[PDB]
């Protein structure tokens, strides 16, 4: 699992 | 946000189901749910499941959880009166919220990790306090951390959260502007301030630690709960 901030982080 | 529905009732020794649904995929592709239980408002939430299957090991074997497409599913087979409580299901929204909770489905039964959060009182509106959480048990500079608050009579709702290397800092939409989260991974500690305070944001503010893998943080994956500190904004 990739973890939901780390997405949102790799996004902005 | 998330859906589950607001109550089930069930007789001792029976299955219970409890379906939420609403969260954002994944960077993976997948969708990831935790479940939150609540006995009373004058006590901590206690993690039952984490990560759609994961069952600390503290919790009763008779609690386990499955996902199916975007829904997830806490299953309580041989339902005891003890199980009684609120559940919350926790995931991320498709874009600026890596943690949500649903609204609570509410159970009726017929017939070494250790959060010490500091700093809450009493403050007029437009004023401004700083909470702080220690930890121990844990190795702290390896995982995410949050806060979650809950008014009284409310359900929980996400504040903040920083993932393990000070970075990925966000806020729930309701304090936006007005809080900061920092850590100090070498006190072991993380801290709250909340500035140009309102009444509406009195109640009880739980420190809360992640179980993801990466360092991040998101709804689906609190682990540890803190014994919470009392946030009272009144003039
Ligand atoms: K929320
Ligand atoms: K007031």
């Amino acid at each position: 699992k990739i973890s939901a901030s780390r997405k949102l982080q790799l996004k902005t | 946000a998330l859906t589950q529905p607001s109550s089930v009732s069930a007789n001792p020794g029976e299955t219970v189901k409890i379906t939420c649904s609403g969260g954002g995929r994944y960077y993976d592709g997948s969708y990831y749910y935790g479940w939150y239980q609540q006995k009373s408002p004058g006590s901590a939430p206690v993690t039952v499941i984490y990560e759609n299957t994961k069952r600390p090991s503290n919790i009763p074997s008779r609690f386990s959880g499955s996902k199916s497409g975007s829904t997830a599913t806490l299953t309580i087979t041989g339902v005891r009166a003890e199980d009684e409580a609120v559940y919350y299901c926790g995931s991320a929204d498709d874009n600026m919220n890596p943690t949500i909770f649903g609204a609570g489905t509410t159970l009726t039964v017929l017939g070494a990790v250790t959060l010490d959060e500091s700093g809450g009182g009493l403050q007029t509106p437009g004023g401004a306090l700083s909470l702080v959480c220690k930890a121990s048990g844990f190795t702290f500079s390896s995982y995410g951390m949050q806060w979650v608050r809950q008014a009284p009579g409310k359900g929980l709702e996400w504040v903040a959260g920083i993932q393990n290397d000070d970075t990925g800092t966000y806020y729930g939409a309701a304090v936006k502007g007005r809080a900061t989260i920092s850590r100090d991974n070498g006190q072991s500690t993380v801290r709250l301030q909340l500035n140009n305070l309102r009444a509406e944001d009195t109640g009880t503010y739980y420190c809360a630690k992640d179980a993801s893998s990466d360092g991040g943080y998101g709804g689906d994956s609190i682990d540890a709960w803190g014994h919470g500190t009392e946030v009272i904004v009144s003039s």
